[PDB]
């Protein structure tokens, strides 16, 4: 859900589209996220791990 | 690049008011 679930009704969205709003939302254009998505899945999963 | 787009058509209010 993202942040909704804190603030109301849950409400389903995609979490690729999810990274784009928190991208957006410190200023950095959607963009980045919906070109190069698999450099920051890849990233991710390496940080995680 | 982007993964899970789809092919649509988007307006222009400069042709239609140029046309
Ligand atoms: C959504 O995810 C499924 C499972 O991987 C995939 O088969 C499908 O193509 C994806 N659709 C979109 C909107 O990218
Ligand atoms: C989108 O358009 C391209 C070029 O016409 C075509 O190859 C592709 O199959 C289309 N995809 C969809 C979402 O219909």
């Amino acid at each position: 859900s993202g942040w909704t679930f804190g603030a109301g009704p849950a409400l389903q969205i995609p979490f690729p589209m999810q990274m784009a709003y928190r991208f957006n939302g410190i200023g950095v254009t959607q963009n980045v996220l919906y070109e190069n998505q698999k450099l920051i899945a890849n990233q991710f999963n390496s940080a995680i791990g | 690049v982007v993964i899970g787009i789809v092919n649509n058509t988007v307006y222009d209010p400069l042709q239609p008011e140029l046309d």
